[PDB]
């Protein structure tokens, strides 16, 4: 009756962009990125992968309300290091690890029976 | 009503196991636990899903309309 | 290879018990969440009922039809109806299968998922076929007819995500456990007398070394090893459940990367 | 239009100025038949 | 305009599908009707359990 459509969890609305990169006014060299139509699945993973980068000072994601499928990701990097590059490196790292994981799982699957 | 097609909690298909369950109870004369075990219902949510079900449709079919 | 490692402890048509090594907790978790929610599957999304003189209500039966597991092997070469340039649905986006049942015998006439008949053109793609893991080859018991009761309907199955509705869930329960000895101390066990004696010992305890009382607490250790068991429903084979889970996660990461690539436009 | 009796498998087509009862039965309980225009269902 | 309307509207807040329409004469020979509408209610935020 007042329940929103389910596809609104993953289908981008009218005018809604995937990422909304905003300059953080609190701490210098910081940024807050709004991920639309995504949840903890992407947020926790990217945040955890951003803590591996030793040139990243801060990294935290939050879902301000479980009704809406979106989360904010705040990133603070060292000077001379753009945070978007940190996000990109994090993403690429994730993709590489997942590719290796998939390949390994596949080669491990071929050596099985039943 | 009729045996739920899938288990609410996890999602394991259980709608294909009702008749097999009844047979395991009457034909092999097993108890509910072993019958549910042989049907591959290890998690107690599915175990519940079949054990807890009441097949009311069998009474619903007693009317002619 | 060079990264995260897999060790298939057990493998069957329905279940895969394996061990993820050299992985972050978040990646294992996210892999689980994807395997549960975000893997494309084919299920009945539309039901047109012509005649229904059975006991059950129309949308009741329709619900049960929605939950039926269908073959989703070549689902990646099927398309979303929302993305397809056709009107409503077609053969490139949806799979149409009929159901015509009628009470014939004096006894109860059962209506199974095997009675579903594909009408649309599959054009080569392994898709639409209702999974029958049943021993007698019947499948899901859809309904029951009396003597003169009839069920005539048509089902349009569309590509869907389990995040939209649980009927598109390719996986059942995903077993997930790390650090069986609680050496990381992520859990403060509730007890009455002896903690270890009251709490049952996990099977995975056989796969790690027990702590020594002479040794202190390892504060620098993280979570590397994860014991998982992925169970499929039939729409997608287990190996392909975890593989397409990985592929999906990777893909939606690549979508964010692509978004970043696109935000550089003036 | 057409109707159907309650306690027998009949198929009456008696419109207005007729109504009750039934053809070869005797009871006055008449139900209306299902529509011809098919209704869809989001199988959810 | 030789007729006054006495038609019956579906509940303003409710909705559903016409499940079964019953037409029957009364004891005084009055043609009266009972219309049954079916609606499947799914558990929602605010439902009492
Ligand atoms: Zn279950
Ligand atoms: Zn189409
Ligand atoms: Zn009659």
């Amino acid at each position: 009756m007042n329940a929103p459509d389910r596809f609104e969890l993953f289908l981008l609305g009218e005018g809604e962009s995937k990422l909304k990169i905003d300059p953080d006014t609190k701490a210098p060299n910081a940024v807050v990125i709004t991920f639309e139509k995504e949840d903890h699945t992407l947020g926790n993973l990217i945040r955890a992968e951003l803590l591996n980068d030793r040139k990243v000072l801060f990294a935290a994601y939050k879902v301000e309300h479980p009704f809406f499928a979106r989360f904010k990701l705040r990133i603070q990097t060292t000077e001379g290091y753009d945070p978007k590059d940190a996000l990109k490196n994090a993403c690429n790292s994730i993709i590489n690890k997942l590719g290796a994981l998939k390949t390994n799982f596949e080669t491990e699957w071929n050596l099985q029976t039943l | 009503m009729i045996v739920p097609v899938r288990c609410f909690s996890c999602g394991k298909v259980v709608g294909d196991k009702w008749e097999s369950y009844l047979n395991l109870l009457q034909e092999d004369e097993l108890d509910e636990g072993t019958a549910l075990s042989r049907l591959g219902l290890k998690r107690y949510c599915c175990r519940r899903m079949i054990l807890t079900h009441v097949d009311l449709i069998e009474k619903f079919l007693r009317y002619n309309p | 290879e060079e990264g995260p490692q897999v060790k298939i402890r057990e493998a069957s048509k329905d279940n895969v018990d394996f061990i993820l090594s050299n992985v972050d907790l978040a990646m294992a978790n996210s892999l689980r969440r994807v395997m549960i929610a975000e893997i494309p599957t084919l299920a009945i999304d539309s039901v047109e009922v012509e005649t229904n003189t059975t006991v059950l209500a129309d949308e009741f039966i329709a619900h049960r039809l929605g939950l039926i597991p269908l073959q989703s092997m070549d689902i990646e070469q099927l398309e979303y109806s929302r993305d397809c340039f056709c009107e409503d649905h077609c053969d490139k986006c949806s799979v149409v299968l009929t159901l015509q049942a009628f009470g014939e015998s004096e006894s109860t006439t059962n209506v199974y998922s095997k009675d579903l008949v594909i009408v649309s053109n599959l054009m080569g793609r392994n898709i639409g076929h209702p999974i029958i893991q049943d021993k007698e080859g019947n499948g899901v018991l859809i309904c029951k007819l009396r003597k003169g009761q009839e069920l005539k309907l048509t089902c349009v199955a569309k590509k869907g995500i389990a995040k939209e509705h649980a009927k598109w869930g390719p996986a059942a329960a995903i077993e997930f456990e790390y650090d069986p000895w609680n050496k990381l101390k992520h859990t403060d066990y509730w007890y009455e007398q002896d903690s270890a004696k009251e709490w049952p010992q996990s099977k995975n305890c056989e796969y790690e070394d027990p702590p020594n009382e002479g040794d202190p607490f390892d504060y620098k250790a993280q979570a590397d090893t994860f014991y998982m068991n992925v169970e499929s429903v039939g729409s997608i084979p287990v190996d392909q459940v975890v593989v397409r889970g990985i592929d999906t996660l990777q893909k939606k990461v690549a979508s964010i990367l692509l978004a970043l690539t696109q935000m550089d436009q003036d | 239009l057409k109707y159907i009796c309650a306690e027998c498998s009949s198929k009456l087509s008696l419109s207005r100025t007729d109504a009750v009862r039934c053809k070869d039965c005797g009871h006055r309980i008449l139900l209306k038949a299902r529509t011809k225009r098919l209704v869809q269902f989001e199988a959810r | 305009h030789s007729k006054r309307d006495a038609s019956t509207p579906l509940r303003s807040t409710e909705n559903g599908i016409v499940d079964q329409v019953l037409v029957t004469t009364n004891q005084d020979g009055l043609k009266f009707v009972k219309v049954r509408v079916r609606t499947t209610k799914i558990p929602q935020i605010g439902d009492k359990f």
